[PDB]
This record gives C-alpha cells, structure tokens and sequence, in this order.
RNA sequence: UGACUGCUCCCUAGCAUGCUACUACCG
RNA sequence: GCGGUAGUAGCAUGCUAGGGAGCAG
C-alpha cells in the first residue's frame, strides 16, 4: 500500500485530525477533524479494492502461461518419439522381397495380411500340447505357407530353453506346455 | 445382406486394409489406402498422396494408429490355441497375464 | 424401492484392493456409500436382511471412535464430533429415497 | 462359521504364495489357482479342509522362504 | 476466546458502558461510548473467528498427515503381516490334518511336493532324524495329514536304498539321515 | 497392464443472489 | 424520524472447476 497514489491524502487527513486532538478543538473545526479523514478513507479503500483485483487477475496469467509452455514442450517430446519409431520400424523391410510383390501387383495395392506371410524372415509357432506338436513342427525342418522353415530355438512358457529331445511322448508331462518354436526361412 | 452371404465363398486373407507404398521425403512407407469389408465391399480413400515431404501432427497420429506398419514389420504367427485368424507377432516373446486374488 | 443382494453388499466390505479397506479409518467414505445401497433392506420382511444396514451403521461409528481416539493418544489432538453423527443415524440415508431432490 | 473361516484363510494363503514369486513357475501357480478357486466354491467343510492341505503344503515345501519356527513362536500355535 | 491481543477493548468498553448506567449521564455520552464499544468490538469478533477457523483447519492438515504416514507403514510391512495373519488364522481353525502337517513341518518333516488327494497319490517327505521316523511310521504304515500311506521306497542322501529292517536306533547312526521316503495313499 | 457412459455421497478454492450489524458521504 | 449509494465481516442456497471414493450395465 506504500505506492498507492491515494496514500498522501489519507496520511495528511489522519495527521490533521488525529494528531490535533490534544489541542483545543471547537465544534466547528471538529467537522474538519471528522469529515477530512472520512471520504479520503473511502477512496483509499476504493484504491485498495481495485489493486487487490488487479493483483489476482495478474496472478492468473502467470499460471495459465506456464501451462501453455509446459504443453508445447511436451508436444515436442511426443512429436519426436513417434518420428523415432516410424523410422526404426522402417529400417527393417528386406527391400528385395517386398519390392517383388508391390511390383507384381496390378496397381501396387496388396492386402496387408499377406505381407508378413510372404516377406518375413522369422516364424513363431505357439503349441499347446504334444499331439499338436507332431502334426505341425516335427523334426528340425517343416513346411508352412508354401515354404520351408528350419527350427532355431524352442523356449517354453517360463522362457527356458528346451531341446528337441526333451519333447517325448512321455516326458511331455514335465514341460511348461505353451511351447514357442522360432524358425528361420530356408533358401 | 447379399455381401454377407457371398463373402463366405472368398479367401479370408483378402478382407482387411489395402496397403500401398508411399514416399515421405525419399523413404518407402507402407500405409493403408482403402479397405475390403465382407459387407460393404471395396472402399478406396479419397485423399491419398504418394510423394510428401513433411508429416504434421495430424499426419503422424494417422500413421502410428494404422495396423499397416505394425503388421508389416513383425514376425509371422501361427497360434494353435485359438481358431481365429492370426496376423503377426509384434515381438519375440508371448506374454502370459494372470489375475491376482482379493484382499 | 430397489434393494440389492445382501451377499453383494456384505462381500464388498470383506474383499477389496489393499490400503483400501484393510484399514477402515483411512477410508470411511467407502462405508457411507455402501450403507446408502443397503438402506432399503431395513423394510424387508426377513430380519436377517434388515440387519445388514444396522451392521454398517455400527461399523461407521466404530471407525470414527477409533479415528478420533487414535489422534488423541499419539498426537495430543482433540477432534470435535459435531456434524459427524449424521452418518450413523438412519435419516441421512432415508432422504436418498424420498422425492424433492436435494444437491 | 467353519466354512467361512476356511474361505478366508485360502485368500491369505494365495497372497503369501504370490509374494514369494510362485508366479514364476507356471506349472505350480496353475495348481494353486485351481485349489483356491475350488475352495471358494465348496459347499461342505469336509471337502474344503482337504484342498487346504494340498494348498498349504506348497508353502511348507518352499524351504528357506518362510521361517516356520519364528512364525509359530510369535504368540501363535506352539 | 482470551489471550488474543485484541481483547483489552471488549473489556474496558464493556466495563465502562456497563457501569455507566448507575452513575448515569446525558444521552450524548451514552451514544459516544456505544460508538466506541461497537468500533472496538468488531475488532474482537473478527480476530476470534479467523482464529476459530485456523484452529480447526490446523487440526485437519495435521490429520491428512497422520493418514499419509500410517498408510505408508501399512504398505511397507505387507510381507511381515500377512504371514502373521495366516498363522493367527490357522491356529483358530483347530483342524486335525492342518495341525499335523504344521507340527510335522516344524520339527523337520516337510514334504517335497503337493499333497495329492487321489488313491495312488505318490508322496515324498524328508525325515531328518530317528525319533521323527519312530513316532510317525512303524512297519510299512505311515501316518501323515490324518491319512495312512504305505511306504514303497526309502532313500538316503544320494541313492542309498534303505531296507526297512536296517533303520533301528542302531544301524541308524551310520547313514545320512535326511531320508527321502516315498509312499502312496491308502483308502 | 487399468475402456466407454450414467448416477450419487464427502472435502477445498472462486463467482452472483438472499435477511442483518459496522463503517462513511449523501440526501 | 426514513430512503439510496460504496466498502467490510458473518450465516445458507444454486452453478461452474479440481481431488479422493461407491455402485450399475
């Protein structure tokens, strides 16, 4: 309140009225002793009820503008994370076996369900039981999707390496059974 | 109603997004530019550009959400636990999720 | 009036998800929102159903004597029971099933 | 009574067994979840006190994990 | 209440206006005094309501604090507590099978698998000492989990097939006593 | 790891209205 | 003697936001 431009009048009117109490004041000067700090006090309160509103308004943009900054800084951290993805899932397209089906296409459009089926290098087979295993993945090589795949690893549900000799007809009760066979393309 | 009946004659690998190769600043992307519905037939997108330079925010949200790039960079999958058609395996391991008891 | 299955309201106070209701004093609002649902069981002709509501009003008081008595023997704090007694009286819950909506 | 005290001790027995990382052997966690889901659906206190021996024996066959002696001399069954 | 700095105004003016009717005076003096009582009374019923709100407010922040500190000691001690809960609850059930496999597995006779409920039901426990063998099993009969099994094979540490006739507080000090007894359920 | 909707109780901060006393100028 | 005007404190209502929790499909 030490810089409000209505402190001078209030201060002076207080001094004139209050400080001059000991001195004999007649009933005519008493009006000046009374109706001089009055009105001035009203105006000061008016000069303080507007300052309090300007302060709050001000401290509602120095908070709503930190939030406009925060979000743009964030908008630049996700815009650079999707970019770092769509350029890492691209360096992975064996562009000899992929430009060989987009080319044999009538216009260059192909179904998406035949891209991993004809242009992939690895196969993952998930097998529930032993009966399913001998009709799908018997031996070290097997044919699927008009191709030939050679087994490379057989992990299990626990993710521990199984060998192709632990898989018997009677040792089967001793394996975590969802078995995951990883195979590579041949030729 | 007729497409519903006639779509049971055709191979199940012909239904789904139709992808094509586009170029965004000299690099090949695979994106979806249509669809083949068992009911509504073949639908083709109206605003597809083959040669672009810069991707905005509204053009990265439509390329990350599409399954065209996630299922063209993952491994083939043959899942014998289910009888539903299976597309791809996005990683090298299969995730098994359980449910805990109460307190 | 609608009323629930008693085994659903009883079994919702016994089985939860830790820190939730494995200590009732840290959440007494869970049992005021479960005694609102159990209120119209007080009108049932079966007296084994009408007891599920009086069991919930007797536990909310137990959880309040403890709370205002656990912060007086470890920290010399004295809580005032003014405007807390409404949650173990059968008139805060009776007003949820009477017309002339409030709040 | 007695069928509700067995149904609450098998909820605390599969939480002790879930905090000991028995979830990392999916050939034994698949039996403990079947002996706990079966006790909760039981309708006799003679065929739920015998799946509580199989389920409890999983904890007493895990050696070092739980100090049985300390835990029984802790103002409990001696 | 008391002890508030603004309290020596609702005491002097309250005492004055008070005594003022016995001695008495003009209505002017009475009005003057009342227009000092109310002028320095608002100052009391304003500084003893703000405090009245701070005194209860304080006792709330210092209660959320008590909750954020008991709910972090209730979560950091989960393990130690549910094991105590389980054994407080296992004593109250007072079963016979449950109170056997617990006492047996405190002296040493723990199992090596799950206790099966079938009729073949092979079992494997580890008897650590002769007294535990003498109490539990006599002959070819074994009592465990309030059930009777028939011993089918006894095995010392490595693979030492002990015959039932040579384990008798005698030949017994000469072996590796952690045995692995195999049995099958009865009927 | 934790979807979309709807209802409802409790606590805190801000805005306007409604009967009063206090101020002060003005009638 | 009364009315209007501008601040200040105090008690309830409705609405708009944030936070925690409960139920239903």
């Amino acid at each position: 309140f030490s810089s409000l431009p209505s402190y001078a009048a209030f201060a002076t009117a207080q001094e004139a009225y209050e400080q001059a109490v000991a001195n004999g004041d007649s009933e005519v000067v008493l009006k000046k002793l009374k109706k001089s700090l009055n009105v001035a006090k009203s105006e000061f309160d008016r000069d303080a009820a507007m300052q309090r509103k300007l302060e709050k308004m001000a401290d509602q943009a120095m908070t709503q503008m930190y939030k406009q900054a925060r979000s743009e800084d964030k908008r630049a951290k996700v815009t650079s994370a999707m970019q770092t993805m769509l350029f890492t899932m691209l360096r992975k397209l064996d562009n000899d076996a992929l430009n060989n089906i987009i080319n044999n296409a009538r216009d260059g459009c192909v179904p998406l369900n035949i891209i991993p089926l004809t242009t992939a290098a690895k196969l993952m087979v998930v097998i529930p039981d032993y009966n399913t295993y001998k009709n799908t993945c018997d031996g070290t090589t097997f044919t699927y999707a008009s191709a030939l795949w050679e087994i490379q690893q057989v992990v299990d549900a626990d993710s521990k390496i199984v060998q192709l000799s632990e898989i018997s007809m009677d040792n089967s009760p001793n394996l975590a059974w969802p078995l995951i066979v990883t195979a590579l393309r041949a030729n | 109603n007729f497409n519903v009946l006639f779509s049971t004659v055709f191979p199940p690998t012909s239904f789904g997004p139709l992808v094509r190769k586009i170029f965004v600043d000299g690099v090949p992307f695979v994106v979806s530019t249509g669809y083949h519905f068992r009911e509504l037939g073949v639908v083709h997108n109206q605003d597809v550009n083959l040669h672009s330079s810069r991707l905005s925010f509204k053009e990265l949200l439509v390329y990350a959400a599409d399954p065209a790039m996630h299922a063209a960079s993952g491994n083939l999958l043959l899942d014998k636990r289910t009888t539903c058609f299976s597309v791809a395996a996005l990683t090298n391991n299969v995730a098994f999720q359980t449910v805990k008891p109460g307190n | 009036l609608p009323y629930p299955d008693p085994s659903r309201i009883l079994g919702a106070g016994c089985f939860v998800d830790d820190i939730v209701k494995t200590d009732g004093t840290l959440m007494i609002e869970r049992f005021v929102s479960l005694a609102i649902d159990a209120y119209p069981l007080t009108k049932h002709p079966n007296q084994e159903y009408a007891d599920v509501f009086h069991l919930y009003l007797q536990y909310i008081r137990k959880l309040h004597d403890e709370l205002t008595g656990h912060m007086l023997d470890m920290y010399s704090v004295m809580l005032t029971n003014d405007n807390t007694s409404r949650y173990w009286e059968p008139e805060f819950y009776e007003a949820m099933y009477t017309p002339h909506t409030v709040l | 009574s007695k069928m509700s005290d067995v149904k609450c001790t098998s909820v605390v027995l599969l939480s002790v067994l879930q905090q000991l990382r028995v979830e990392s052997s999916s050939k034994l966690w698949a039996q403990c979840v079947q002996l706990h889901n079966d006790i909760l659906l039981a309708k006799d206190t003679t065929e739920a006190f015998e799946k509580m021996v199989s389920l409890l024996s999983v904890l007493l066959s895990m050696q070092g994990a739980v100090d049985i002696n300390k835990l029984c001399e802790e103002m409990l069954d001696n």
